[PDB]
């Protein structure tokens, strides 16, 4: 099947289009779950074809970055340390380590938070928890026509997960703490209503983070 | 739990009203101070130009 995907990835016009199948995660899963020599080699071949045949720079960056959102580069270093006798493994590992060696710098920004929002993977992650991010960047919640605010608002509107809800309330609390105009922006977006409703959420972690956000929103 | 959250909300309400009263007190004081400063500078500048012309 990954040989079928490697063959599909021979054309630049196919690599531009194949993105909508969400194929990099399933190859990255097998790349962790299956160290078999053939399987390793044909994933490296498929990943090399996707990235290298992407003549569109956005598509090249997107394949390198999707592999880095799957953290493929660390597994390629594990596979570089693993014993393999084949140059068609070794040289395609080193190729992808170099190209994903670009997009690792893009992801390992504060944008690991941007990707956690974009993917909906809200958690008590180090970049959610650390003050430095908000202290240096909180205003950026307004970027791409308020995209990160719109995500947090939608998650506070329709998420089922009390961690996501409480994380988002914490994110709103630090957003207002580190960007004062952010209070006005949440008040203009009406996002406060979600936080004020989640004061009576069924989870004490949500209720606590909702109250804490109401404190950081209304109290100096 | 939830009555004690309402006690904390009442403390927050008291802080909000108190610091709002402090902001009113500060701005009302700084209004009268900057009235004394600005009137005093403005009269004393123009009065002294008139004094030398005559």
């Amino acid at each position: 099947m990954i040989f079928s995907i490697w063959l599909l990835a021979f054309s630049p016009q196919m690599c531009e289009h194949l993105r909508r199948y969400n194929i990099i995660p399933v190859l990255s899963d097998i790349l962790q779950e299956s160290v078999k020599e053939k399987v390793t080699r044909i994933i490296l071949a498929a990943f090399r074809n996707f990235l290298e045949k992407s003549t569109e720079r956005e598509t090249r960056q997107e394949y390198a970055l999707a592999m880095i959102q799957c953290k493929v580069l660390k597994q390629l270093e594990n596979l570089e340390q693993q014993k393999y006798d084949d140059e068609d493994i070794s040289e395609d590992i080193k190729f992808l380590l170099e190209k994903l060696g670009e997009s690792v710098q893009d992801l390992s920004s504060f944008d690991e938070y941007s990707s956690e929002l974009k993917s909906g993977r809200l958690e008590w992650s180090p970049v959610h928890k650390s003050e430095k991010f908000w202290r240096e960047n909180a205003v950026r919640l307004n970027e791409k026509n308020y995209e990160l605010l719109k995500i947090l608002t939608k998650l506070l509107e329709v998420s089922d997960d009390p961690q996501v809800l409480a994380v988002a309330a914490h994110d709103v609390g630090e957003y207002v703490r580190h960007y004062p105009r952010g209070k006005r922006v949440i008040e203009q977006l009406g996002g406060k209503q979600l936080v004020m409703n989640h004061m009576h959420h069924e989870d004490q972690q949500v209720r606590y983070n909702a109250l804490l956000a109401v404190q950081k929103l209304m109290v100096h | 739990s939830d009555a004690d959250v309402q006690k904390q909300i009442k403390h927050m309400m008291a802080f909000i009203e108190q610091e709002a009263n402090e902001k009113a007190e500060e701005i009302d004081a700084k209004a009268e101070e900057e009235f004394n400063i600005e009137k005093g500078r403005l009269v004393q500048t123009q009065r002294l130009k008139i004094m030398e012309y005559y």
